[PDB]
């Protein structure tokens, strides 16, 4: 909170002061996390919401939905910000069978170093084979539950499933952290700024 | 530099010729090509200093370059493109007139 | 303003979809702009942002910092595909005479070296702008196994 | 006030008959990498009325394509199916007749046009007088030499220049068949200032002279 | 009758520059190896090479530098782009050198898009001539980018149209069960391996040489990459040294996808360009065709658009504030004449002239078939004042 | 301790124009309440517990 004796105008340069004072002094912390918030808050203005009540359907096609309904009000003349709120982001937990793992001599953390392995290779790539432009692409890249529930391992390390090893859970909403409410029943509203 | 590497004995140290191909230095496939009356070479942009007096950069310049060419090593070949003092002379010219 | 973002190779769609389609939506809210023109490639995303031709001169560095502030924060959010503005304001407005230098039968490394040695004495003018080559090469080296 | 516009231009292609061919599929059929549209869902191509008109014709490729496009299924025998588009008027297009093997000279600009005088490249003619360039002086007591350094053109410019003192011509003719395109190796005819300059040979003229002065640092 | 007459007058936002400079720009149909376009460009290179007001010709393979601030520059389309910059002597259509170009290119190979370009002043405009269409679906979209173009096609006085990004590139989609994997002994983990070290090798770190770097890259056996034909029926190795044929793989098969696309706000869209013919402006053209395809833009779902790509849109931009602020300034003089003056009655008798001095302004254009300039728009105004004073 | 409070963190996936980490993690039939975590019987690497 700065003095409330300045003058307007020059905010912008006090905010970059901060944003410079604190870019070099990051080279200091530990490996956390750390992303400056707002420079300003933009969130100022805000003309009607609306809220997108639903049941008995898939939050992610809500939100598709409502971003869809972004798509088509950017049709309208003037638009200012467009801000969701209480959007949820789905997790995948993966419990192992600690005692069958140990069981079979060999630990998750060398299927995680797999895993990462296997997922850090684009499954596509251009290859310019002849004279006109040809690329390649496979599906092998882990996309869904399914997409992993079937990966093997080496022969020394009896290559199982995954399910045949550890619970593949379904990917589920995290504990939450914002939950926006109309009238008593749960919904997703959309700010929208001049 | 790399060629002679070896390894460890248990992982049978050989040189990287014996196990793999060395290929040597190359220019990747092109992505920007430049090319002066259908001949290869390598232009070189220059931009005024803002504030410049124009007019008389370029003079210095020419002349600057004449230097560099009694200094130009064997096989090498200037050549100006878009002297816009010249242009700008005549510009003004014609229009003084 | 040209922003470019390279990535490692992946299929065109998703390419765009997952990076072009965030960088213009978040990109979207920045005030006083009018046209965002995308441009895809296999690996490559290409944005062209073009302000409202009804502002006043000055100003525009502020509008640039702007974008950059509001691409930085989002940057912690891409996947490991790199990623540079590349211009937040388009140097290549002026250029004087510009200059060809042939040659056959040579190092291009060597006519890389002497272009700079070339660049290290103009440096000796009197005034100079911006000293830019072109055509550079960079070579590779493969390593091919059995 | 009022003018009047040229007339209507075909716009020129340069198509060819559908011939079934074995190409390894039965019947199948072969044309260029570069005749190939997609259509609505599905692979497709342009096929040419004998009314000079255009339309379009959907196809179904399976054969792989290496270079040459193969598909099997949709094809009019003895019809010339367009293999340069891109740009075409789907609906409807007017043909250029591309009855010609290449309606282009194309097919022989490449060896020879004839259309005035040739263009200008360095070895053929002239330079102009400049300042002598600080010379290559790789001279050494003499063998091997690179490629590059020798710029011998249909045997009448052999490098004859002498790295000496003057950077005069000689009389050195002497031209080994063990030509691997990576370094001249001789037996006869060498010696000490036998050595040429590298890049500015053809560039050169002879018997100009050069200046010790050389550029480094 | 003048005002009535001022209808068919036609008006240009920009002349061009008389600069002896000119350019010339080729984009091939589909996207191959930058070595086919540097194939054309020799080509053309070799056709001119020698004749009069010919020098200082410089080419650009996949961009082309900028010279001042007076064009655009296409920045990376190797695949699509390519530029070609000619000095003339003292006049690019002396001798019609331009022309002679044309039919060059004409009688040149068909399917090689080519455009002439003598410098421009004034504020960058792109082609003289462009629409563009949106859609959220690519096919949708593109017939209908081609349904457009058929009845944009209906006056001849263009020379001709072109699309963008209309043509689909060969993809090859490939996929593996992974039970044979198992079953051979290999694993999903050497299943990238391989596919890296078939395309691109694994990464390494860099090397310095000198002030540069240079990053070195590893990579497979060439004898098994190179060509597709050869990558038929390969008896991919397996890391523990036994070898099977690719019969273990499916799905193995061509496909059709456009590598380039411009999503236009957040958006599909395609950009058709045309060249003109005769001597007409684009303005009036655009006028005339306005009719026919705003009829065809509405027998289309609402979800789609079409929006003009000239240059009216420019120049309506440009005179924006015009009519928003000469009014006010109109109103002010009036005042300013009314303080020398004493009566209403000597303000319009003085005004009556003002409005009438367009004969002339009109008389001395129609014969000349001069299209109305921008410049003229502007020093209209000071013709009023003159007159007034 | 990681696997009983929050198991180690893998790649992400790409289902969408969203992204979704996925998470490791022990079994949970250990884990969820302090009453059951009271004389626990913890396994051992080496397959003792
Ligand atoms: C730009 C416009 C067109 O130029 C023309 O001259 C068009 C006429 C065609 C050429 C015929 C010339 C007529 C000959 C005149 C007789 C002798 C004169 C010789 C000169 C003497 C000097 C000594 C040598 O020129 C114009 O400025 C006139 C254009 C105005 C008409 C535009 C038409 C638009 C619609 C008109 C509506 C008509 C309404 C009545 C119903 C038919
Ligand atoms: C519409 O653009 C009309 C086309 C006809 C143009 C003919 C040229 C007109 C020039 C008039 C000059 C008259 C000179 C008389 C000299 C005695």
């Amino acid at each position: 909170y700065l003095k409330d004796t300045t003058k307007a105008g020059d905010i912008p340069d006090i905010w970059y002061q901060v944003r410079k004072k604190i870019s070099d002094i990051q080279g200091e912390f530990p490996q956390g996390i750390q992303g400056p918030g707002f420079n300003d808050e933009f969130g100022d203005v805000f003309g009607s919401v609306y809220a997108f009540t639903a049941d008995g359907l898939d939050f992610r096609q809500l939100r598709d939905y409502v971003e869809k309904v972004r798509l088509d009000i950017r049709s309208v003349k003037d638009l200012g910000k467009v801000q969701m709120i209480g959007a949820q982001n789905e997790v995948i937990y993966l419990n192992f069978s600690t005692r069958k793992l140990a069981a079979l001599g060999l630990d998750q953390r060398q299927v995680v170093q797999s895993l990462q392995a296997q997922n850090a290779v684009t499954p596509s790539g251009v290859v310019e084979a002849g004279p006109e432009r040809i690329s390649v692409r496979t599906s092998g890249n882990f996309r869904s539950e399914k997409d992993l529930q079937a990966v093997n391992l080496r022969v020394n390390d009896r290559f199982y499933r995954l399910s045949d090893l550890a619970s593949i859970s379904r990917d589920f909403v995290d504990p939450p952290t914002s939950l926006f409410r109309y009238k008593g029943e749960p919904a997703i509203g959309l700010a929208v700024a001049m | 530099d790399l060629q002679a590497v070896n390894l460890r004995v248990n992982d049978r140290f050989y040189r990287l010729s014996d196990l793999a191909s060395i290929s040597r230095d190359f220019v990747d496939p092109p992505t920007s090509l430049f090319r002066y009356k259908g001949e290869p070479a390598i232009g070189l942009a220059v931009a005024m200093k803002e504030g410049g007096n124009i007019l008389e950069f370029g003079e210095a310049l020419n002349a600057r370059m004449q230097e560099i060419t009694g200094e130009l090593p064997v096989g090498v070949g200037v050549h100006q493109v878009s002297n816009q003092a010249q242009v700008v002379k005549k510009a003004v010219g014609g229009f003084t007139r | 303003m040209v922003i470019q973002t390279r990535w490692p190779g992946a299929t065109v769609d998703d390419t765009l979809e997952q990076v072009t389609d965030r960088i213009e939506k978040k990109l979207e809210e920045l005030d006083s702009l009018d046209y965002v023109k995308s441009y895809t490639r296999p690996g490559e995303s290409t944005v062209f942002v073009y302000l409202k031709d009804t502002t006043k001169a000055g100003d525009i560095p502020d509008i640039w910092y702007q974008v950059r502030k509001k691409i930085s924060d989002i940057q912690g959010e891409f996947p490991q595909g790199i990623q540079g503005p590349g211009f937040n304001d388009e140097f290549g407005d002026v250029f004087g005479s510009v200059y060809a230098f042939t040659a056959d039968g040579l190092d291009f490394r060597q006519l890389r070296d002497y272009v700079e040695k070339v660049r290290l004495d103009i440096r000796s003018v009197k005034d100079l702008g911006k000293v830019q080559m072109i055509g550079a090469q960079n070579e590779v080296i493969y390593l091919n196994f059995s | 006030c009022g003018a009047e516009p040229p007339a209507e231009e075909h716009v020129r292609v340069l198509a060819q008959t559908v011939k079934m061919a074995e190409f390894a599929a039965e019947h199948s059929v072969v044309l260029p990498w570069s005749a190939l549209s997609k259509v609505g869902e599905q692979p497709a191509v342009w096929l040419l009325d004998q009314q000079g008109k255009a339309r379009l014709q959907p196809v179904r490729v399976a054969r792989y394509a290496s270079e040459k496009v193969v598909i099997d299924g949709g094809l009019e025998a003895g019809q010339t199916v367009v293999t340069v588009g891109g740009q075409l008027l789907h609906p409807g297009q007017v043909v250029e007749v591309a009855q010609p093997p290449q309606p282009t000279q194309s097919t022989a600009s490449r060896d020879a046009v004839g259309g005035g005088q040739p263009g200008n490249s360095r070895g053929g003619d002239e330079p102009p007088p400049a300042p002598p360039r600080p010379v290559l002086t790789v001279t050494v007591k003499t063998s091997v030499l690179p490629a590059s350094v020798l710029l011998e053109r249909d045997g009448k410019t052999q490098v004859w220049v002498v790295d000496g003192k003057q950077s005069s011509v000689a009389l050195r003719e002497v031209q080994v068949l063990s030509r691997d395109e990576r370094q001249v190796v001789i037996g006869q005819g060498l010696a000490d200032g036998d050595r040429v300059v590298r890049a500015g040979v053809n560039s050169l003229k002879p018997g100009q002279k050069i200046k010790l002065d050389e550029d480094a640092r | 009758v003048s005002l009535f007459l001022m209808k068919f007058v036609q008006h240009q936002f920009f002349p061009s520059s008389d600069r002896p400079e000119l350019l010339v720009d080729l984009n091939l149909p589909q996207n191959s190896s930058i070595h086919e376009t540097r194939a054309v460009m020799d080509r053309l290179e070799a056709t001119l090479k020698d004749d009069e007001d010919i020098d200082h010709w410089s080419a650009y393979v996949g961009e082309g530098a900028i010279r001042f601030y007076l064009p655009l520059d296409q920045q990376l389309q190797n695949n699509f782009y390519g530029q070609l910059v000619i000095v003339t002597k003292d006049l690019e259509a002396r001798e019609r050198v331009a022309a002679r170009l044309r039919d060059r290119l004409r009688k040149d190979y068909v399917g090689i898009s080519t455009y002439v370009q003598p410098l421009e002043m004034g504020p960058p405009v792109g082609r003289p001539i462009q629409y563009r269409v949106s859609g959220p679906q690519i096919d949708k979209v593109r017939e209908y980018a081609m349904g457009l173009a058929g009845v944009l096609d209906g006056n001849p006085n263009i020379g001709d149209i072109v699309y963008d990004w209309n043509e689909p590139g060969k993809m090859l989609k490939i996929d593996i069960a992974q039970d044979k994997a198992r079953q051979l002994g290999l694993s999903s983990e050497d299943v990238a391996q391989i596919m890296n070290s078939v395309v691109t090798g694994s990464a390494v770190t860099q090397v310095r040489d000198d002030i540069y770097l240079v990053n070195v890259i590893g990579r497979a056996e060439d004898s098994e990459r190179g060509s597709l034909e050869t990558l038929e029926s390969l008896q991919i190795v397996t890391p523990s040294g036994t070898s099977i044929p690719l019969k273990a793989f499916a799905k193995v098969s061509y496909e059709l996808e456009q590598p380039l696309v411009w999503r236009r706000d957040r958006k599909p869209t395609i950009t058709v360009k045309a060249s003109l013919r005769g001597e007409i402006q684009p303005t009036d053209l655009v006028a005339r065709l306005a009719p026919e395809v705003k009829r065809f833009a509405d027998g289309l779902p609402a979800n789609y658009r079409i929006e003009v790509g000239g240059t009216v849109e420019e120049s309506g931009k440009a005179e924006g504030p015009i009519a928003k602020v000469v009014p006010l300034m109109l109103f002010l003089m009036a005042t300013f004449l009314m303080i020398q003056l004493q009566s209403v009655q000597k303000l319009f008798l003085v005004a009556s002239v003002a409005p009438l001095g367009l004969i002339g302004v009109v008389a001395a254009l129609l014969p000349t078939g001069t299209p109305m300039g921008f410049v003229a728009i502007l020093g209209i105004l000071a013709l009023i004042g003159i007159i007034i004073r």
